[PDB]
């Protein structure tokens, strides 16, 4: 009875819970303690769910149901209340603190006044009764909160101009987004909320230090914790305006840094010119000042000492005091090196590392000066070095320090950079400094180019930090247009900051040319400000940016870094390249970097280690097998060195802990000398590089390590706790776990490697073929980490290529310049804001999908050390330390070296996921999860026990799968596709057993029957899953192989293959021929669209499709056109009354927007406590989205199909992302069925292996000659019952039809012409035509039947032919076939060459003489001239044939035409003439120059309204010249194939169409009121009334292209080749 | 057609020119310690793989020129 | 009025500048017009039915590109800018480009330094013609490098010679010029050892 006790506990907790209220400047009492309420509700919901698990839940079910209901209401109310409260709080500070907004923007000021009045009314009401339910039971509280949020958002979005003026007031606000800038402005009074916004406004200021009153700014702080105390504190009381005291803080920060630098230099002058340095005093001086200040003081002291020494030996013959400078530098370096060999606080350790690097550079420079025998201070060997000159006598503190290199002179900007990672001053970096300073002095830009990872952006940032400047890194892309770059340049000009635009060549060429103007103007302004004649009193040079006058600060510069030759990069126009001084960065000095880094981290043998590690990296690059994900550049070495330092620190700590726990004896020197540094480096190298290596490269790399590092071995640690958590997680998820060499050792080893890489890098790439366990690996790791460390882990799975890049990262409106968040940007911003405590959780953003440079290069800054997501609007989002970016890809064939080097790699081979593990997972899931939602469990466990011997290593299934890989399949064979098909079929077998038990309540199935049935069905399922996507020969081959290896009794039949047999529920083989009866179709149902003649292939595929669809498993039918894929699927769906099929017709231009329109029409989004769920409008019905050309959509240059990726996301993950609000939408009661031609057919692309993993493929080939004979003999026998005298001729007639069709298919193939496709569709049309001709006639001799047969053959097989010889061949072959199969008939009467049939001269479709038809056409042409169109026509035989063909097509339902011929041949005129005869109203779209897609949509809406609502027959004549965009062809494709465009009618246009359709149905006398039935009636009317006549020129490549962009033009449209006049 | 016969003759001559066999290098415990073998195995591996691919493609081209097999997308592209 | 073509605001500025200059007689230059061929055709059609001022001139600087419309090429006069045919032509072009007053400054050694720089530039650019032997790739050794080298020579000669009419050839900062034009001016584009 613990359920009732905990329910009472929750009741008491909620009745006692009250809303914590705190005042706001004596205005309102805000809700406080959001996190407590949130996790209380979460824990209560979880408790109620765990109670629902219990069986005693039933007695308290209704109560607990209402409890979950009210808990969900509390969640919904407060999921918006917190946002509303924050929005009102920072909106109040804008509409109250600022007085200019009243005059500038009065209307929304009054709107906000009204909304604030409403909010304070509700808030006072809350204050009266702070009880949680008393807040909840308020009438319309949820709706009131929603409307308040909507109105506040509307007000917020209309404050852009005020923000632009505010940014103009304080220049640094330009790098702050709209949301954050409103946050800053509104919360100026509450400074505690501005602490998290300083990092985007300053280089190293992450927070400010305030007194107890929060009114005086005492100083600033960095992210590490280093503090700078202002000499003159800034008081916010005297300067209430946010911008004023922010500017005062900036100026004070500069001045106090200058004064502290002066003091530090004065103090460090003692350490200089001193023979011996006391370590204690030097450490005290280091701890006293900031890192940048101590580095600057050391540089200034060294520069002054070297200058003094050089001046001393200016006479040449004097002594050499430069040796004294070198000795002092060496003594200081030794003191520093001894300091890092022992334990230090992290801040002092970083300071010592920076000082060691700087002093190593000084020692190198001094040695170079001594070696070159330099004796003059004006020698270029000294002028080329970066010299620092300090002038304490200068009154202005900011100009006391001057930094010079060659002829260039700069002033230290004194911007607090915090503690930045200094780079080793390699000779390449020295060259970069020289070139960049020379460019800056000439007032040009910097363009360091080269391959990825050669220290270009870092070199620019290090140079900027060296001069004390603010360096901004902008990850440029193609949406950095002219306006966004103009705004960024304005911000840089006003602030006075450096802009490092890395990936500059990712812009469009036109955009680069446009930006060249702004660059040139800024450079000219800088050049004019450089001239000494300019004075402070004279107004600062004003450059014109974006039609505005913007002040230009001297400190600014424009650096662009680019990788030449990489994919997805443009070229820079010569007018832009001449503005930048380029530098080639190709070969960084890796050895020097490694040596200095190892020296600074405390390694005693740094030189040897570097000399052993750098050639090791070259050996790895040149010796391991080449792979696309392999990277061994400078970034890899940097990661290795950092990991080595961390490992050394952890080993020192472990040794110290062992020493304190075992006795008391600790000596820093003893530990330092007795430390295996080689082992540490090997451990770091293995932890960083082994995961990315392929199976065959691991022993090669280990032998390489043994060769370069002999005697040292790697012993990977045993994460016993993590291994236990992984074991538990695998047990709860039915996964196979193994330690070492057991089944699953490789997979868990990969998981541990993934954990180790996550600990090091913030960007990962799980690269490996489909079905290698990547998703399971990272999911299991996430759950294990959550259950071990206690930090909740959440994951955001994003399919990057299933959505457009604008939807993925965001878009900037070219008109209003407003930023709309994308998907990844929205997720990252939500995590950064942490409004619901997302910063305390482990956030992993997994980019499950294909990777190409178009979308992944925008993440270069995120994956870099910058950890910034730079947006085109100047915003930058800092990556939180708890966020990991993960890429789950199958190959890296298209990503450049920039992306590969930026992410740690874990390579998953297909041997990681052994087949035994998949078998064990399937068996565990079979034995645990019920199939219905228990007899189900008992049947499931019994069946799993029966299948256990076969689902083993070297079993029947494994051997069959190995052999099936050697056959030939229509689609590429993957292991997981076959395994999924087999598992689904076995589940269906279990459901069949359960259904048999249900139908026999008295006598349930015994053990022996179950064994027999399960074994036979297992063999059947293996045969139909491992060879379902292959021809009949391969099916027979696999059957024979199974008959050999398998031991289970198989059909004893001699020649009949096993695949011809099903497994009856009684547990015995029964041939499929027992289910193929010789049916007799009704006369009126001859060749009807829904009539299927049962054959062996038909019943086999029907059973297979029913088995797969009963599981709601997505499936794809692949086969040649007209084979019967759609017919078989519809036949299988007729046996499932709870499935509604919706037809989709993919084209070359198909995008996920088509699927979205179908979802909008047939489904509805509903908000649920678990999220948005998309379900069909009809209740209890499953929507089957039938995609007819799934492999047709265009494949980009990077080998992807966007709609295919969308379908893969919606199948594997069970949902997609709503790009309107970035909300995850979970599919419900929706399944997908695909149809496609073989990928070898032209215009078809092979589906991705990740997509084929989930979808079984069944190969529906052409019916054989025997099958065709059966089907069409049945059809003819049913048809020929009209004339009893003709009944005896059905058998020869069907034989003649089959023979001619077979000859026609062989003779004309797709190699000759794209439209030369023949299928049983032609036979069905043949039978339909013969039946329609014979239907009204009462009697008819055999000669008339042969004449009708020949005429139909001519109309089907000769109308589409191009050349004359092909038509002659068709005529001769018709004659020969008819004479062969119908001897003793009079040829002349039945086969007179002018075969013409028309119903114009009689009520029936009878043969017509040429001359009488010509006279009738002349009379009708005279009437047509007098009535419709007075354009005289000359009549000839071909015109008569063409008008007869058009009349034939126009009388058919859904009869569409494709008239191909040279222009001016009369196609349009003949179409109009025939349509006027048949009563059709001719409709043509008046295309002009301004005709766009919307006008075409309006014309289509008008034509559909007329053809479906008014029951008006319309002949929609459309020319190929009327096609202006691909949307025209897409909508035409949909309309031709289905008869209705799904997204054409929406909003108001939909309701008007509904009303008109209701009126039309009333006119016809039908009783329809629902929108679904009315729309179905409208579609039927459009099908019955609308005919589309498409005319085009006989282009060669044009026809091939149209066979792909509009496939329905060749499947639903009858092709007539008018051609040129013969 | 003329181009079919010309390509048939060219492909037949190419098959005559290109050799047919290439055996991979065997791994051994002491062989891995030899960097010569470490490179040399990669060489024979790439050589054998590319030789097999080229021979298969040219055999398919010859087969098409004789009309025994149908043209696919990749096969058509290779012919082009 | 020089306008960089490629943006819609650029098109509007070009239209306004042409409309103003056809009446005021000022010059208008548009850079990189090969990026907008359709707007190029529209501009040609606009130009054909126009009667501009006597002193109006319109320069359309572009790269040799097949996308440029034929009618515009037939309408205008084509000038091709490209490497000079030889060393002599290269030196003549370099000496013509540099203003006379710049070379004839106070130090009499400035003229010889400029002549040496011009000969070096001609030698470097002519080796570009023989791509595999003269260099390793088609480097972009252009007029910008020449201007930067001339500016460096001027700066260091003025630094060393404090306005003196003559400076000893020993005192000329050879090391400065050599190191700078080897590491930053000409050596910046060099990516091969
Ligand atoms: N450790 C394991 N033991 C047993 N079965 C496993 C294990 N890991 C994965 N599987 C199973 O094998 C298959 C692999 O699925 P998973 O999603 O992990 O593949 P993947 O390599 O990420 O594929 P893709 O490239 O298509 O995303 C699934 O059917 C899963 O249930
Ligand atoms: N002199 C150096 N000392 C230390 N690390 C360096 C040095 N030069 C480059 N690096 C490292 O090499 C990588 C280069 O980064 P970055 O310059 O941004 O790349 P890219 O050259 O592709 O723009 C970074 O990890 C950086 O810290
Ligand atoms: N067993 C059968 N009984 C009756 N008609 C068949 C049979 N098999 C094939 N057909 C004919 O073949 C045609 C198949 O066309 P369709 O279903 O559109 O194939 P796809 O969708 O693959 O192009 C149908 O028109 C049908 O009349
Ligand atoms: N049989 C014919 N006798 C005389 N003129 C004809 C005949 N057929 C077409 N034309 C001429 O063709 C013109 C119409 O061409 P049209 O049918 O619009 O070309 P298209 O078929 O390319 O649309 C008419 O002006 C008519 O004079
Ligand atoms: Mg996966």
């Amino acid at each position: 009875m613990a359920l009732e006790e905990f329910l009472k506990q929750i009741r008491e907790v909620w009745n006692t819970y009250e809303l914590d209220l705190v005042n706001y400047q004596n205005k309102c009492r805000l809700i406080r303690g959001w996190d407590d309420l949130f996790n209380k509700v979460k824990e209560h919901i979880n408790s109620v769910s765990a109670m629902k698990l219990s069986p005693y839940y039933k007695v308290f079910e209704e109560d607990a149901l209402s409890w979950e209901d009210k808990l969900n209401r509390i969640m919904a109310l407060f999921d918006v209340w917190i946002d509303v409260q924050r929005r009102w709080v920072y909106l109040e500070g804008i509409f109250t603190g600022s007085a200019d907004i009243k005059h500038l923007l009065p209307v929304e000021t009054q709107r906000f006044q009204s909304i604030s009045t409403e909010f304070l009314a509700l808030m006072k009401k809350v204050s009266k009764s702070p009880l949680v339910m008393d807040v909840l039971n308020i009438q319309g509280v949820q709706r009131s909160l929603e409307r308040l949020a909507d109105l506040l958002g509307k007000i917020q979005k209309a404050l852009g101009e005020y923000l632009e003026r505010e940014r103009s007031s304080f220049p640094r606000f330009y790098f702050v987004g709209d949301e954050d800038l409103l946050e800053i402005i509104g919360n100026s009074k509450n400074v505690a909320k501005l602490q998290k916004h300083f990092k985007k406004m300053f280089a190293g200021v992450s927070s400010i230090i305030l007194n107890e009153d929060n009114s005086v700014v005492l100083g600033i702080s960095s992210r590490e914790g280093e503090e700078v105390m202002f000499k003159t504190p800034v008081s916010i009381t005297e300067h209430p305006k946010i911008n004023e005291w922010l500017t005062l803080v900036e100026k004070e920060m500069r001045v106090t840094l200058a004064k502290l630098l002066a003091e530090s230099v004065t103090e460090v002058e003692i350490f200089g010119k001193a023979t011996s340095i006391d370590p204690n005093t030097y450490i005290t001086w280091i701890d006293k000042y900031q890192a940048q200040l101590v580095v600057l003081s050391a540089q200034i002291a060294w520069s002054e000492n070297v200058e003094t020494a050089l001046s001393s030996m200016g006479g040449g013959g004097d002594a050499a005091p430069l040796h004294s400078v070198l000795s002092n530098v060496e003594v200081t370096l030794n003191v520093l090196a001894d300091s890092v060999l022992m334990e230090q606080p992290p801040l002092r350790r970083r300071k010592l590392e920076h000082l060691i690097t700087e002093l190593v550079h000084q020692r190198d420079v001094t040695r170079s000066l001594i070696k070159s025998k330099i004796d003059n201070a004006k020698s270029f060997e000294w002028l080329s070095q970066m010299r620092f000159y300090f002038d304490p006598k200068q009154t202005d503190v900011l100009q006391q320090l001057s930094i010079q290199m060659a002829n260039a002179k700069f002033n230290y900007g004194f911007e607090y950079l915090g503690v930045q990672d200094k780079l080793v001053q390699t000779p390449l970096t020295d060259r970069c400094y020289l070139t960049m300073t020379q460019a800056l002095e000439a007032r040009l830009g910097g363009s360091p180019f080269g391959p990825a990872g050669t220290g270009k952006t870092e070199s620019v940032k290090a140079l900027g930090h060296q001069l004390g400047r603010f360096v901004l890194v902008f990850n440029c892309d193609e949406t950095f247009d002219f306006q966004a770059m103009g705004r960024i340049f304005v911000g840089l000009c006003q602030v006075g900051a450096w802009g490092c635009f890395d990936e500059f060549n990712r812009l469009e060429e036109r955009m680069l040319s446009a930006v060249s103007q702004q660059v040139q103007c800024i450079q000219e302004a800088l050049r004019e400000h450089s001239n000494p004649n300019y004075d402070k009193t004279s107004a600062p040079i004003t450059c014109e940016l974006l039609n505005k006058q913007v002040k230009v600060s001297p400190d600014m510069a424009i650096f662009i870094t680019m990788n030449p030759g990489y994919a997805g990069r443009s070229n820079l126009p010569d007018n832009l390249k001449k503005l930048f001084r380029s530098l080639a960065m190709t070969k960084p000095d890796r050895q020097l970097i490694a040596q200095v880094m190892l020296y600074s981290q405390g390694f005693r043998t740094a030189e040897v280690l570097a000399n052993k590690i750098v050639p090791f990296f070259k050996l790895c690059d040149e010796q391991l097998s080449s792979q696309s994900h392999y990277d061994f550049g400078l970034r890899a070495l940097k990661s290795v060195l950092v990991s080595a330092g961390n490992v050394k620190r952890e080993r020192i700590q472990k040794i110290k802990r062992e020493k304190e726990e075992r006795g008391e004896a600790v000596d820093e020197g003893e530990i330092a000398e007795n430390l295996p540094e080689q082992e540490i480096l090997i451990q770091s190298v293995c932890e960083t590089m082994v995961p990315k290596l392929v199976a065959e490269d691991i022993p090669l790399l280990f032998s390489l390590l043994s060769d370069v590092f002999p005697g040292v071995q790697y012993h990977r640690g045993e994460m016993t706790a993590l291994r236990e958590e992984l074991k538990k997680v695998c047990q709860e998820m039915y996964l196979t776990y193994g330690d070492g060499e057991e089944v699953g050792g490789m997979w868990v080893e990969k998981v541990l490697q993934l954990y180790q890489i996550t600990q090091i890098n913030h960007g990962l790439m799980m690269v490996g073929p489909s079905g290698s366990g990547k998703s399971m690996a990272w999911r299991v790791l996430l759950k294990a980490l959550e259950r071990l460390e206690g930090v909740e882990g959440v994951a955001h799975i994003i399919d990057p290529k299933a959505i457009s890049k604008d939807h993925l990262y965001g878009t900037l409106d070219p008109n209003t310049r407003e930023w709309t968040d994308g998907l990844f940007t929205h997720v990252l911003r939500k995590i950064i804001d942490s409004v619901r405590g997302e910063l305390q959780k482990r956030q992993w953003i997994v980019f499950d999908g294909d990777v190409d440079p178009e979308w992944v290069e925008n993440l270069n800054s995120v994956l870099d050390d910058n950890k910034l997501l730079t947006l085109p609007n100047g915003e930058r989002l800092s990556l939180p330390p708890n966020v990991r970016i993960m890429f789950e890809v199958q190959d890296l064939k298209y990503a450049t070296l920039a992306t590969v080097s930026r992410c740690g790699m874990v390579w998953f081979s297909e041997d990681v996921l052994s087949t035994d593990m998949i078998f064990n997972n399937f068996l565990a899931r079979l034995r645990s999860i019920p199939l219905d939602e228990s007899p189900m469990l008992q049947i499931q466990r019994d069946a799993a026990t029966i299948m256990q011997p076969y689902f083993t290593s070297n079993g029947l299934v494994t051997k069959a799968l190995e052999h099936a890989f050697q056959l030939e399949h229509i689609m590429d064979l993957t292991r997981l596709r076959c395994l999924g098909s087999l598992f689904s079929m076995l589940h269906q077998a279990c459901r069949n057993v359960a259904q048999y038990n249900a139908n026999h309540p008295d006598f349930p199935m015994q053990i022996e029957q179950l064994e027999r049935y399960i074994q036979r069905y297992l063999v059947y399922a293996i045969l139909w899953s491992l060879s379902g996507d292959s021809r009949l020969k391969m099916r027979a081959e696999l059957g024979e192989y199974i008959r050999r290896i398998t031991t289970v009794p198989l059909p004893t039949a001699p020649n009949i293959p096993i695949i011809d047999y099903e497994v009856s529920i009684s547990g015995e083989w029964s041939p499929w021929q027992a289910k193929v009866p010789q049916i007799e179709v009704e006369t009126h149902k001859v060749a009807a669209p829904d009539v299927v003649v049962p054959t062996l292939d038909t019943v086999r595929h029907e059973a297979l499709l029913y088995t797969w669809l009963a599981e709601h498993k997505p499936l794809v039918l692949c086969g040649p056109p007209g084979s019967g894929k759609t017919m078989t699927l519809f036949s299988a769906l007729r046996a499932l009354p709870d499935m509604e099929v919706v037809g989709l017709n993919f084209s070359s231009a198909t995008t996920p927007e088509l699927l979205l329109k179908t979802f909008d029409h047939y489904c509805e989004y509903r908000r649920t406590p678990n999220g948005v769920v998309l379900a069909p409008v009809q209740l209890g019905k499953w929507l089957v989205l039938f995609c007819d050309e799934i492999n047709l959509p265009d494949m980009d240059k990077y080998g992807t199909q966007r709609v295919i990726s969308f379908i893969r996301q919606m199948v594997e993950h069970g949902g997609f992302y709503r790009t309107s609000d970035q909300t995850w939408v979970k599919l419900e009661r929706i399944q997908f069925v695909g149809a496609c031609n073989p990928p070898t057919d032209p215009g078809r692309k092979p589906l991705s292996h990740r997509f084929l993993r989930h979808v079984p493929v069944v190969y529906v080939d052409y019916p054989g000659p025997a099958s065709l004979t059966q089907i069409y003999g049945t059809f003819n026998r049913a048809m020929l019952r009209l004339i009893p005298s003709l009944r005896t001729y059905a058998e020869p007639l069907t034989a003649a039809m089959v023979e001619f069709y077979t000859m026609s298919q062989e003779r004309f193939t797709q190699d000759t012409q794209p439209h030369y496709i023949y299928s049983p569709r032609e036979m069905t049309r043949w039978v339909r035509g013969i039946f329609e001709a014979l239907r009204p006639l009462e009697t008819l001799p055999v000669e008339g039947l042969i004449r009708i047969w020949a005429h139909e053959a001519l109309r089907l097989f000769q109308d589409r032919l191009v050349e004359d010889e092909e038509r002659r061949w068709t005529d001769e072959n018709i004659d020969t076939v008819a004479l062969k199969h119908f001897p003793n008939i009079d040829r002349e009467k039945a086969m007179s060459r002018p075969i013409l049939y028309s119903n114009w001269l009689s009520k029936d479709y009878i043969p017509v003489d040429q001359e009488e038809l010509r006279d009738y056409v002349k009379a009708r042409l005279k009437v047509f001239y007098e009535e419709e169109l007075d354009v005289p026509l000359v009549l000839f035989n071909e015109v008569l044939d063409h008008v007869l063909r058009i009349d034939r097509i126009f009388r058919q339902p859904q009869g569409h035409l494709l008239l191909i011929g040279v222009s001016g041949a009369g196609k349009t005129t003949l179409s109009r003439f025939v349509a006027w005869m048949n009563g059709l109203s001719v409709y043509q779209i008046k295309v002009h120059r301004k005709y766009t897609g919307e006008d075409f949509d309006e014309d289509l809406r008008t034509v559909l309204r007329r053809s479906g609502c008014k029951n008006e027959k319309i002949a929609f004549i459309m020319d190929e010249s009327n096609v202006l965009d691909s949307g025209f062809l897409e909508r035409m494709n949909t309309l031709l194939a289905n008869g209705e465009v799904p997204g054409l009618f929406e909003g108001d246009e939909y309701a008007t169409l509904m009303t008109q359709c209701k009126e039309g149905a009333q006119k016809e006398g039908l009783m329809l009121d629902s929108h679904e039935e009315l729309y179905k009636w409208f579609t039927s009317q459009v099908i019955r009334n609308l005919h589309v006549v498409f005319t085009m020129n006989p282009s060669s490549e044009g026809l091939k292209d149209r066979a792909a962009t509009s496939p329905a033009l060749f499947n639903r449209c009858v092709l007539n080749w008018f051609g040129d006049w013969s | 057609p003329a181009w079919m016969r010309t390509l048939h003759t060219t492909a037949s001559n190419w098959l005559h020119l290109i050799p047919q066999t290439l055996s991979h290098l065997k791994r051994t415990v002491e062989n891995i310690k030899d960097p010569l073998f470490r490179f040399f195995e990669r060489e024979v591996k790439m050589g054998a793989k590319l030789l097999q691919d080229v021979r298969q493609d040219l055999a398919d081209v010859v087969q098409v020129c004789e009309g025994k097999k149908k043209q696919t997308n990749y096969l058509r592209t290779l012919i082009n | 009025t020089s306008i960089a073509i490629g943006s819609a605001e650029g098109f509007n500025q070009a239209d306004k500048a042409i409309n103003t200059a056809v009446k005021s007689g000022r010059w208008v230059m548009l850079k990189n017009v090969h990026l907008a061929p359709g707007w190029l055709m529209q501009l040609e059609k606009k130009l054909h039915s126009l009667q501009p001022h006597a002193c109006f001139r319109l320069f359309l600087t572009m790269e040799i590109n097949p996308k440029v419309p034929v009618n515009l090429l037939r309408a205008g006069r084509i000038f091709v800018f490209e490497p000079p045919p030889g060393v002599k032509a290269n030196m003549l072009r370099t000496f013509s480009s540099i203003p006379v007053s710049r070379i004839c400054k106070s130090p009499n050694e400035r003229a010889r330094l400029y002549f040496l720089l011009a000969w070096f530039h001609a030698i470097i650019q002519e080796r570009l013609r023989y791509a595999p032997l003269g260099w390793s790739k088609k480097y972009e050794f252009g007029e910008s490098d020449l201007r930067s080298a001339c500016d460096t020579v001027d700066t260091w000669l003025d630094d060393t010679a404090k306005g003196r009419q003559n400076i000893s050839p020993d005192k000329i900062p050879w090391s400065a010029l050599k190191t700078l034009m080897a590491q930053s001016i000409y050596g910046g584009r060099v990516d091969n050892e």
